[PDB]
């Protein structure tokens, strides 16, 4: 269970590939894998968990 | 009866020099720097404190 979640940008471009990279700071209930992904069409994230 | 030279009349504080006659550092307006930095030198915000 996540909580106390918070994101920074420090480096992006906007191209075809993966040109944009983002730091996510998180709060976890227990060690376990959890899935990534983006809840927004115009972004597409590299990570799938 | 020549004077001072242009090395001390001259405007834009100009420096005068021969050997070959030239006129170096004339005081006198602006200059435009074009700078094309390469991808390397630059370090993404992400990857930035």
């Amino acid at each position: 269970s996540l909580t106390d979640m918070s994101c920074e940008v420090p480096a992006c471009t906007h191209s075809s590939d993966f040109g944009g990279v983002a730091i996510i700071k998180y709060a976890a209930s227990k060690k376990g894998k959890c899935a990534v992904h983006s809840m927004t069409n115009a972004v597409t994230i590299r990570e799938a968990e | 009866e020549r004077g001072a030279s242009l090395q001390h009349t001259a405007p834009f504080g100009c420096q005068i020099a021969t050997n070959p006659v030239r006129a170096v550092n004339c005081a006198v307006g602006n200059m435009p720097i074009s700078i094309d930095i390469p991808e390397a030198a630059f370090t993404r915000v992400v990857d930035a404190p």
